[PDB]
């Protein structure tokens, strides 16, 4: 007689006993063990004491339970299994970084997964707390599949890596990330103190200096300035549509895209001797392989700048 | 008022200016339907920023202080495999 832990959310268990050899899907359904569809194999010694996660099937409060620990409905928390399932890429590993060998259109998920492995990072929930713990000891098969399952991404489609890093960040605790930015037009003026995935997250330009010195976006008068007269984040991404080559200053890693419409994402870091990735591949530095679309920065991020009034 | 009409623009990467009819209770989703009418892009298309900040589909144009004639810019998200 083998003990186990039966639960849906990671939260709320059940104990049962199950005889040795028993198929674990006759008795009880679709369940996954530590990542791995369980179903068909028999019950050993080796589960004893372990937790096996059903999903089919929920009634509202097992709803409304797995929306609290994983952050999913019933659709998600299927896409989140079957994911797990069908992304079995093989994981390469390059010193202190992983990167994933080329299979159905993953490279957004590659270039967001190095790039995610330059920061650190605090979860609201326990099962993406452990899932990225398992990600930052080179097993990150849970958290992409928790990723593609929690955005919608569709599998074995060509999709957007700063996504992919959007909403890993959505998840964390980045409640003492603060910018403070000023927007100065001449239809009116704007003051902003933004938080969370809202001041580690830019989209508009590249680069830090460009939020630092102010820069001009498109309005409907005759320019608006969008300028940070306070900084203090952990890291920073400063994200847009792909349309220079030109690397700013202090960039650590960087993510680039190639096509004309559908394309693909290599990545680059900018270390003692400067690496380019494409998949599990490495190789020296020669320049950018498209245009860049994610600039991660890490040092010297707290900073007061003056007001332009 | 949350249910007056007001404009509002949305800058296109190929030039162009959209001119919206939104009220302050509007969700994002929203504002994204009305773009698909006008343009054609599916909402999970689209990508809504103001000045630097990406806006989620359940919060409202009130929410963010959009306010009339306020700018927004459009992006699609892209496709690498
Ligand atoms: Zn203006």
């Amino acid at each position: 007689k083998i003990d186990v832990l039966l639960t849906v959310d990671g939260v709320n268990f059940k104990s049962i006993s199950l005889t040795v050899g028993e198929v674990f899907g006759k008795i009880l359904g679709n369940v996954f063990c530590d990542g791995i569809d369980v179903t068909k194999l028999k019950c050993s010694d080796f589960y004893a004491d372990k937790i096996l996660y059903q999903y089919e099937n929920l009634s509202l409060a097992d709803i409304s339970a797995v929306q609290s620990s994983f952050g999913f409905d019933q659709q998600q928390l299927l896409a989140y299994y079957n994911f797990l399932t069908v992304c079995k890429w093989s994981v390469v590993v390059n010193g202190p970084f992983f990167s994933f060998e080329q299979s159905h259109n993953n490279s957004y998920v590659n270039v967001a997964c190095l790039m995610l492995q330059h920061i650190n990072l605090k979860f609201n929930k326990w099962q993406w707390q452990e899932a990225w713990y398992e990600f930052r000891a080179g097993r990150p098969h849970r958290l992409v599949a928790l990723v593609l399952a929690k955005g919608h991404f569709k599998f074995d489609e060509p999709s957007d890596a700063t996504d992919f890093i959007r909403v890993v960040l959505k998840q964390a605790d980045l409640s003492g990330a603060i910018c403070e930015l000023e927007l100065i037009c001449d239809c009116g003026i704007k003051q902003e103190s933004r938080v969370g995935v809202d001041a580690v997250m830019h989209f508009g330009t590249l680069a830090k200096t460009d939020l630092f010195n102010g820069y001009k976006i498109g309005c409907n008068c005759a320019g608006r300035i969008v300028h940070c007269t306070k900084l203090n984040v952990p890291f920073l991404i400063c994200s847009n549509t792909p349309l220079s080559k030109d690397l700013p200053d202090d960039v650590v890693a960087a993510n680039m895209f190639m096509g004309v419409g559908v394309g693909h994402y290599t990545h680059l870091k900018c270390g003692s001797p400067y690496q380019h990735y494409d998949a599990c591949s490495v190789k020296k530095y020669t320049g950018v392989s498209g245009c860049l679309t994610d600039c991660l920065y890490l040092k010297n991020l707290t900073q007061t700048f003056t007001s332009m009034l | 008022g949350a249910m007056d009409p007001m404009q509002i623009f949305v800058k296109t990467l190929t030039g162009k200016t959209i001119t919206l009819e939104v009220e302050p209770s509007d969700t994002i989703e929203n504002v994204k339907a009305k773009i698909q009418d006008k343009e054609g892009i599916p909402p999970d298309q689209q990508r809504l920023i103001f000045a630097g900040k990406q806006l989620e589909d359940g919060r409202t144009l009130s929410d963010y202080n959009i306010q009339k004639e306020s700018t927004l810019h459009l992006v699609l998200r892209l496709r690498g495999g």
